[PDB]
């Protein structure tokens, strides 16, 4: 079974940091092009980050650029999303939403809820 | 307290004790007894018949209970109706959708299905005193893109669609009977077993559910996949099938198990899946991906037995006779090779 | 063979290496069906076909001549004149009318697919054959060829004639098909450059369509138009002798060897050589 | 809110009438297969290699 | 008989033929169109504007005798990893984008990485993008209203700048002009990212002038065609 639970988020400081730990099992993490997409209360979901299969293509969503970092562990079969500088817009369930076919560098995990090879979603609040 | 996240914790609770139910049946897997049969060997099946008609990419195809009459569905709104004997194209069935991704052959080759992003199964009349084929019925009850459907008589098929939601339909009346739901991703392809009492539906959620025809409901959820099961097709016996997914691996599934038996990897190929079919014995898993080239693996050893050479485009449709006669595999560039 | 034998191992390889592209560029067309079911696949099917058969009857008998000094089949001059202009200029409008198709797919890519059916594209197969057979077979048939040691240029009186409506014309017409294909290509790549530029924020890929262009036009010119220039004055007489001449009408059947290099050369063409 | 409280109930209806099932040993399934395989390898041209004869595509 | 059903059966297989060949000139004139968005991004109002034209599933237009098959996607489900295979003989994925919606959800962001998975793809990387940054008409004042900035979802607008080779609207502020072209080039540089040179990218600027719309993606059909036989024979 393709499943994703993240570890960490709660609620902390708006502009602190943060670190989810997405625990990838049921799959080859290696093979997927792993990102992260979150849902605020009343928002649909957005794409938040992402990752290459090895960790080359990195890139993220305007909202967190500079901010977010992610890095893939391959060895643990983990994605991990560094928060840093948080903002109050970060009011959002992170999700975990995978990359379907592998060895690819598309996929539409962008979508909205019931996706498939998303994250069981892991609260991220922010203070005010 | 906490409805949502209470009953996830009894569901994850619930998936943990069937893969430890599943593992406990699993003292041996399908690879333990593989000293026990000999090897198939590089049989490399030649194009017997070759079918270009088509205008646009094959996305499906199906076979006959005759083994002689095959349909063909593509994005130029055409089902060709080919004659494998003779190669020789029966009806050229003029689509209301051009783009269409399903193909079911009557098991009496009276009717025959199509559908594709319309949402609707197009079911045409074949041996009707019209003359030319027609639309025998118009199943139009899904809201997402009618992936596959099988026929299991004149009268009723299933038809899996892009809604996440599977349903049995009637040709009779023309609407659905049951809704197979329960998939949490768009269903891609479904396939009736010998029996024909139940199903079980691949979807792109790597999680091929297995229904019951009857019931209308989920007999059995096997979530052994990691990635959209593109292809799917029931073992001959009837309490196996088989499953082709984007992650490179086919796997067989096994009903009477509720667990995946042999998966069939090869790191070679890391194109995915979207063709899967069974040859007679079952012994030969017809396996269509996508690096253009359909790999015969052996069902018992998990290992190819020959990649097939022609199509140069990636092939979406595969299915062998019901006596296992040949194997028609059609490709993305309008062509089918029948393969033997 | 002893200071002839360089140039009879030229001549020997060169109709092997002629014969081979054209075999596998026939056998990529009959045996697959990704090279033959395209439209402008045809005009390249017929190029291949006349470059087989001016390899095959052209090619082989003029080879035996100069290595030997000689002109075996001398009751077969005639007949073997007939044949080499049936293939050559055969070929050239092969050539002119694969130009043309390029061209048509260049500027109006939907009258190219609206018109130039594969019937249509049949139809100019077929002009371009009966073309030739009136270049070729007509005029033999009445010996104007003319003014057994079957070695000379050509009748003044119909020399003009043949190689202006055989390859002047159609070299004309490859010229003009061949430039607004390259003006074409460079607007297009003008705007490629204003797109992927503009992103990051040119002539690396506008010299690509020369070069191209001088492998598949300008080599076809520097092969057949020194054979043609003399053919067209030789008969008008400084002049060249007609040894010499042997050497140039050599060069331009280099084109026919290279022709499967230069139109079979796409990803399309070389799959299936790979594969053959 | 409601769809997930819905969508969670029909999960868990769906993972109790899966627990409930009779899970044979896939020692027993293998054996089966193959049972079923040695018994329809006889009739199946595309396993063993059919000749010309009895075969309509060759 | 002996000849009795199998010439009847090869007289239809000919008329069959006959009919696919008559139908082949058709299919290969209608060059098919895939018209999406990232949700309710404006692809209604180009149905409405193309040829004034069972709901929302195919449109088809016809200029200079070229007629086109644009398939509307308005009526399927949210994910698009498998019905978006269907388009991979399609001629041009006419990818309808608010412009305008970078502030609400970022429906921009969402844009981009569905461009970006139309464009890696395995099957639609070998197909080019209209482009139609719809919404212009409300971009024209999103950015001086400040209910809607780019930096608030985009950091690389601060090191961005109009391009020289920009063709301004007769009468826009810079201001409106600088963010246009700077989604333009935010999706031209996940289309030049790929580097394989068989499809690029035909962004253009849509909802601000209600003209013939359909006459647009004509004459980006006719380039995109044209750089496809360039590249079928190696001239681009
Ligand atoms: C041998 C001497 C007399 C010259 C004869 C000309 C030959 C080489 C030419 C003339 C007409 C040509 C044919 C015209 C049309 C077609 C259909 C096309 O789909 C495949 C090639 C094919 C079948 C050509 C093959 C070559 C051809 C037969
Ligand atoms: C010199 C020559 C020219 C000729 O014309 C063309 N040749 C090639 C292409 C197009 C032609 O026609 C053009 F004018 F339009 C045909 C035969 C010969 C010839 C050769 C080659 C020879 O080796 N011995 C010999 O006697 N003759 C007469």
């Amino acid at each position: 079974q393709v499943q994703l639970q993240e570890s960490g988020g709660g609620l902390v400081q708006p502009g602190g940091s943060l670190r989810l730990s997405c625990a990838a099992s049921g799959f080859t993490f290696s093979n997927y092009k792993m990102n992260w997409v979150r849902q605020a209360p009343g928002k649909g979901l957005e794409w938040v980050s992402d990752i290459s299969q090895s960790g080359a293509s990195i890139s993220y969503t305007g909202s967190v650029k500079g901010r977010f970092t992610i890095s893939r562990d391959n060895a643990k079969n983990t994605l991990y999303l560094q928060m840093n500088s948080l903002k109050p817009e970060d009011t959002a369930v992170y999700y975990c939403a995978r990359c379907p076919a592998p060895f690819t560098r598309d996929c539409f995990d962008v979508t909205s809820t019931t996706y498939a090879y998303r994250g069981q979603g892991t609260q991220v609040t922010v203070s005010s | 307290g906490s409805e949502l996240d209470q009953l996830r914790q009894e569901a994850e609770q619930l998936k943990n004790q069937i893969r430890d139910a599943r593992k406990a049946c699993a003292d041996a897997t399908l690879s333990q007894i593989t000293n026990n049969i000999d090897p198939v060997g590089r049989i490399q099946m030649r194009t017997r018949r070759t079918l270009r008609g088509h205008l646009a990419k094959i996305y499906a195809m199906h076979w006959g209970t005759d083994s002689r009459l095959l349909v063909s569905a593509s994005q130029d709104g055409k089902l060709i109706i080919w004659d494998s004997y003779t190669t020789n194209k029966v009806h050229a069935i003029p689509l209301r959708s051009s783009w269409v991704m399903t193909c079911a052959y009557a098991p009496s080759g009276n009717y025959v299905a199509c559908g594709g992003l319309d949402n609707i199964c197009s079911i045409y009349n074949l041996k009707t005193r019209e003359g030319n084929v027609r639309v025998s019925r118009e199943l139009a009850g899904h809201t997402g893109y009618l992936s596959c459907c099988r026929f299991l008589d004149d009268n009723q098929i299933v038809t899996s669609s892009g809604d996440t939601t599977c349903a049995l339909w009637d040709i009779e009346t023309g609407q659905q009977t049951t809704t197979f739901t329960g998939h949490t991703g768009d269903v891609m392809s479904l396939s009736l077993a010998p029996d024909t009492r139940l199903f079980v539906s691949g979807a792109c959620d790597a999680s091929a559910k297995l229904w019951d025809v009857r019931e209308g409901m989920c007999r059995q959820t096997f979530t052994g996949h990691e990635s959209d099961i593109n292809a799917i097709c029931f073992f001959p016996n009837g309490n196996a099938f088989a499953t082709g997914s984007d992650d490179a691996t086919c796997r067989l599934f096994d009903l009477r198990a509720d667990q995946e038996l042999m998966t069939y990897s090869h790191d070679n190929i890391i194109c995915g899946i979207t063709s899967v079919s069974f040859s007679k014995s079952g012994r030969l898993l017809l396996a269509g991906y996508d690096d253009f080239n359909c790999n015969v693996w052996d069902a018992l050893k998990a290992d190819r037995a020959g990649v097939l050479a022609g199509h140069d485009n990636r092939v979406s449709c595969l299915g062998v006779t019901d006596d296992g006669m040949a194997v028609a595999t059609g490709s993305w560039d309008s062509f089918l090779k029948i393969w033997n | 063979f002893s200071v002839r034998i360089l140039t009879a191992c030229f001549l020997s390889l060169l109709i092997l290496s002629t014969l081979l592209g054209n075999t596998l560029v026939c056998a990529a067309v009959i045996r697959f069906r990704h090279l033959r079911s395209k439209v402008t696949n045809f005009f390249v099917i017929s190029l291949a076909v006349s470059d087989l058969l001016v390899a095959v009857l052209v090619m082989p008998w003029k080879a035996v001549a100069e290595i030997a000094g000689f002109w075996p089949f001398g009751s077969f001059c005639n007949i073997w004149v007939a044949f080499d202009i049936m293939c050559s200029t055969a070929s050239i409008l092969n050539l002119c009318v694969i130009s043309v198709d390029r061209y048509w797919a260049i500027s109006s890519p939907f009258r190219y697919e609206r018109k130039m059916t594969p019937k249509a594209a049949f139809i100019l197969i077929s002009v371009a054959w009966t073309l030739s057979v009136l270049i070729s077979f007509i005029p033999v048939q009445l010996s104007w060829h003319k003014a057994d040691n079957c070695d000379s240029s050509l009748s003044r009186t119909y020399a003009i004639s043949s190689s202006v409506i055989s390859f002047y014309i159609p070299v004309a017409i490859m010229i003009v098909t061949y430039t607004r294909i390259y003006r074409i290509a460079q607007k297009q790549i003008r705007r490629i450059a204003a797109l992927e530029r503009a992103a990051v924020h040119s002539f690396k890929r506008e010299t690509k369509v020369l070069k191209t262009l001088s492998v598949i036009m300008g080599v076809f010119v520097c092969c057949w138009l020194p054979f043609f220039i003399l053919n067209c004055i030789l008969p008008f007489c400084f002049c060249i002798d007609s040894n010499t001449f042997d050497v140039f009408v050599w060069f331009g059947w280099a084109n026919s060897s290279l022709n499967p290099i230069i139109y079979a050369f796409n990803a399309d063409f070389r799959k299936a050589f790979s594969t053959l | 809110n409601t769809a997930s409280i819905a969508q969670a109930r029909k999960l868990v209806e769906q993972l109790k009438m899966e627990a409930n099932i009779d899970r044979i040993k896939v020692s027993k399934a293998a054996a089966d297969l193959m049972a079923y395989c040695e018994a329809h390898a006889k009739e199946d041209p595309l396993l063993t290699p059919v000749p010309a004869s009895e075969n309509p595509f060759r | 008989d002996q000849r009795n059903e199998e010439k009847a059966q090869r007289e239809a297989n000919k008329k069959i033929e006959k009919q696919l060949q008559k139908d082949k000139q058709v299919y290969r004139a209608t060059h098919r169109l895939l018209l999406l968005g990232a949700g309710e991004s404006g692809k209604s109002t180009i149905v409405k504007q193309m040829r004034i034209l069972t709901g929302i599933f195919e449109t088809k237009f016809q200029v200079d005798k070229v007629n086109f098959h644009m398939f509307d996607v308005g009526a399927q489900r949210d994910e698009r990893r498998k019905w978006i295979q269907c388009f991979n003989d399609v001629t041009a994925i006419i990818f309808v984008v608010a412009s305008s919606s970078y502030n609400m959800t970022n429906r921009l962001q969402e844009a981009l990485n569905l461009f970006k998975s139309i464009w890696n793809n395995r099957w639609l990387r070998t197909i080019s993008v209209i482009l139609f940054l719809n919404k212009q008409d409300l971009l024209a004042e999103k950015v001086l209203a400040g209910k809607s900035k780019i930096e608030d979802y985009f950091p690389e607008f601060a090191r961005y700048t109009t391009p020289e080779d920009a063709t301004p609207e007769p009468g826009e502020d810079p201001r409106v002009t600088r963010a246009k072209y700077f989604i333009r080039d935010e999706f031209l540089r996940i289309s030049t990212a790929s580097g394989d040179g068989r499809h690029y990218c035909y962004p253009h600027f849509t909802c601000s002038v209600d003209t013939e719309n359909i006459r647009r993606v004509f004459n980006d059909c006719r380039d995109i065609i044209q750089r496809m036989h360039l590249r079928q024979y190696e001239l681009l």
